[PDB]
């Protein structure tokens, strides 16, 4: 029962606007993990979370999200860490998604 | 309001 | 949309050592979390997350904080017991959890009631809709079941799902009509993407809505039709999701999105804008 993860804005994005970056995770157990948001593979402090919640198949979920401005060349995604995974799972930011 | 299993058997 | 609902998501994970289980209980109304009780708070207690659950005064909250301290204790010895039931280690990491609610009828009575129980996020034992007989998911439950059939704790929970599970929805849903009332319509937009020689990617976004129910299709030439994504929270209480379809260039005017959505007075059709 691997995350299944989507990264996307808050707002449709526009290149120098300030908007939020979220990574909803979800469909996991157990409910320990590990998300992180990265920016150019670096690791954004200070990134806020909801709390523990479990959907009808018993899964849980969670919402991480950070204030950000989206640019051309940045290059933002989300990192998750779980005992489901044999190792970190990736996925970009891609303001048509 | 919450259920209340205490009335009743643990698993 | 549908039926009114009230749930409770309970659960405990088991800790290291002589630590006591995490303990976690969450309710909804309409599937918007209301109340909340975690016994890893400083002060641990039920505590108002939808505002209007601020109508209650010091006796419900008192009452219903004694309740998560029993159920706190009931999730620890049975997480105890499994233990015994599937030889496991001791001092391990385990999760026991549980849904209860009710759903209303046209009579504000019960619906249909829910009191189910998952161990290590698997199936473990389940009230059926009868309310009166048990599905033991497999051979370690039968012993749960067996204990339970015996001391008639479907009967207690019949009562809970029929009388106050619905009495106290009913009470929420006057208390915070104010907020449950109103609804975000989505605001929908399509946008174009190269796909392939001589195919184009249509996506139709519906965004910030609420409730999260939402229908979106696509038609060409007003015949049903294609990608979706799971509804996501946009992180302001408020919904997205998107639908997309593969089309031949040239013919992207012939493709037409409806998003439907009880906020709004008619569903919206939309297309691709060039």
């Amino acid at each position: 029962r691997t995350p299944k993860i989507q990264v996307y804005s808050r707002h449709p994005a526009e290149n120098g606007k300030s908007n939020f970056l979220n990574c909803y995770v979800s469909g996991f157990h157990p409910s320990d993990i590990e998300v992180d948001l990265l920016k150019n593979g670096e690791r954004i402090e200070k990134v806020e979370h909801s709390d523990l919640s479990f959907s009808k198949d018993w899964s849980f979920y969670l919402l991480y999200y950070t204030e950000f401005t989206p640019t051309e060349k940045d290059e933002y995604a989300c990192r998750v860490n779980h005992v489901t995974l044999s190792q970190p799972k990736i996925v970009k930011w891609d303001r048509d998604m | 309001s919450g259920p209340d299993n205490g009335a009743v058997a643990v698993l | 949309m549908g039926p009114h609902s009230m749930r409770y998501f309970e659960t405990a994970v088991s800790r290291p050592g002589l630590e006591e289980p995490r303990y976690i209980s969450v309710g909804y109304v309409d599937n918007k979390e209301f109340v909340r009780f975690d016994s890893d708070a400083e002060n641990p207690r039920y505590e108002p997350r939808a505002p209007w659950m601020e109508q209650e005064g010091p006796e419900y909250w008192e009452r219903e904080t004694q309740k998560a301290k029993g159920q706190e204790q009931w999730f620890r010895v049975s997480l105890r017991n499994l233990l015994g039931y599937y030889n496991q280690s001791a001092g391990g990491s385990h999760t026991l959890q549980q849904m209860s609610g009710c759903d209303l009828g046209s009579d504000w009575r019960l619906l249909r009631g829910y009191l189910q129980f998952a161990y290590e996020g698997r199936d473990y034992i389940a009230l059926n809709e009868d309310l009166k007989t048990w599905t033991a998911a497999d051979m370690a439950a039968q012993i749960t079941r067996r204990k339970w059939e015996q001391s008639g704790a479907a009967e207690h929970y019949k009562a809970y799902l029929e009388g106050e599970c619905v009495e106290w929805l009913h009470r929420y849903l006057k208390n915070g009509n104010a907020t449950l009332l109103r609804t975000d319509s989505p605001k929908a937009h399509v946008t174009h993407h190269p796909r392939s020689k001589g195919e184009v990617t249509l996506r139709c976004w519906a965004l910030g809505f609420y409730p999260a129910d939402i229908t979106l299709t696509w038609q060409l030439n007003g015949e049903e039709l294609m990608e979706l994504v799971e509804t996501r929270p946009a992180g302001d209480g408020t919904f997205q999701k998107w639908a997309s379809v593969v089309v031949p260039l040239g013919k992207e005017q012939n493709y037409t999105c409806r998003v439907y959505h009880e906020g709004l007075p008619e569903p919206l059709t939309l297309r691709w804008e060039p």
